[PDB]
């Protein structure tokens, strides 16, 4: 999930 | 949570500083509009704003106190409401027009370029007209938008088994402080105590209409993706699939 | 001038409590198991009959008859499912895990799975009832919130008509605050609670939009015949 | 001749 990765990056 | 020890002034200041930037469209103004090109310009814009939204959320006091899972859930729920309220804010001083971007200002009849879209324009425009009627201030705008982030998905946190509403105390504590902040801002502007609760309710009832527009907007975008009018970014496809339709 | 704008808070509450529609019964035969079709028939039968009481309740909302007939139609067409839903949620407050559509029709979330796509709606309604319970929502607050929905949900879609409505909406806000002061809440708690109650309306709007699409989905699947009145309230949301 | 229309009038 893109949102997931963007949130932790 | 240090977000709970913030004064009203610190809350306002923190939210103002977290504000994402206003982005530009790639629109070539010497080129014509078609249903597909307009949808392309708008979804392209949205996708880029989404990345700035995610980093804005991380700057909203108390948001990072939440698990990654809760964060994901909230943003998935609020994203369109949050894009739209910013749009309506940007368009306040352009009556009858929507300022999607500084180089992408469209009137109502330009909405008719996309099938089903002018209905959405009309709602965004009426909301913009309400913002003007109320003389909405930027400080209240950032409070409203942060409230949308924390509130919209808060009652859709269900337990894995039994699916009963999960108690999210921290989220409600933050929302309560944003309430404290809004009242403080109104008292400082000289609104009477009675005007304060009246203006508070007026601002919050705006969110009901923003939800409505979000759901009708979501269905419209969904309709286009399914008619293959415009290709959607993976981020956008995923933000859309988090919803039901 | 007007009439609602000269009501005290106590009189607003008294008026709203008096306008309240009765709690209707379902024609449910409890000796027979449900089908998808029987469930839908029961629920739409009930809703159709509540619609008739609602229209008559709406005329009893202070300041509602001041509006043109076509503005009255517009507000009801927009808020009707929201009004039925908050009603349902309010009736189900004292029944954790259950939805009291009628006194003789109290359903669990597993019975939402009788109708295709219905359990997702049930869960949102159950979640809202749980939240009412968490706040210990009061009946006087409830009636205020329901009148707010009627007057608010379509008011942007309309301007003396719109400024009048906003004056009435401010009186209801005063009434809500009055009740909280009367209950001994501090100033800060009154402001907080008001916000908490009104933010619930954002979720109720969401449930209405989702339920509207489900109901429309059930109309195409033509599992049960809907009444003309229900069809017209539904079709008002299409397009 | 919308039903809601009639119900409101009467
Ligand atoms: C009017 C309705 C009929 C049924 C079919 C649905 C389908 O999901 C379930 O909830 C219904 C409802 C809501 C409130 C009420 O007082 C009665 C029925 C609402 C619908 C969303
Ligand atoms: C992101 C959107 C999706 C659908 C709802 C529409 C078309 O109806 C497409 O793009 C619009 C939009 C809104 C706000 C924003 O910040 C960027 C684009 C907005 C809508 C105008």
């Amino acid at each position: 999930k893109i949102l997931h990765r963007l949130l932790q990056d | 949570s240090l977000a709970l020890s913030l004064t009203a002034d610190q809350m306002v200041s923190a939210l103002l500083d977290a504000e994402p930037p206003i982005l530009y469209s790639e629109y070539d103004p010497t080129r014509p509009f078609s249903e597909a090109s307009m949808m392309g310009l708008l979804t392209n814009l949205a996708d880029r704003e989404l990345v700035h939204m995610i980093n804005w959320a991380k700057r909203v006091p108390g948001f990072v106190d939440l698990t990654l899972h809760d964060q994901v859930h909230l943003l998935e729920c609020a994203w369109l409401e949050i894009l739209m309220i910013g749009l309506v804010w940007r368009s306040m001083e352009h009556p009858g027009k929507l300022l999607f971007a500084p180089n992408l200002l469209l009137d109502r009849n330009q909405g008719k370029c996309v099938e089903g879209m002018v209905e959405i324009f009309d709602m965004l425009l009426a909301t913009s007209s309400r913002f003007r009627m109320m003389n909405l201030q930027g400080e209240e705008f950032v409070c409203l938008k942060s409230i949308i982030l924390l509130n919209s998905g808060v009652y859709t946190f269900l337990s894995s088994t039994l699916k009963s509403l999960e108690e999210k105390d921290h989220i409600h504590r933050v929302l309560d402080k944003i309430t404290d902040t809004l009242i403080h801002l109104m008292a400082k502007a000289g609104l009477t105590l009675q005007q304060q609760h009246q203006r508070l309710a007026q601002l919050l009832l705006i969110l009901s209409h923003i939800r409505h527009m979000s759901n009708k907007g979501m269905e419209h975008l969904y309709s286009m993706k399914c008619k293959n009018v415009v290709p959607l970014s993976d981020l956008l496809l995923e933000m859309l699939d988090a919803h039901r339709l």
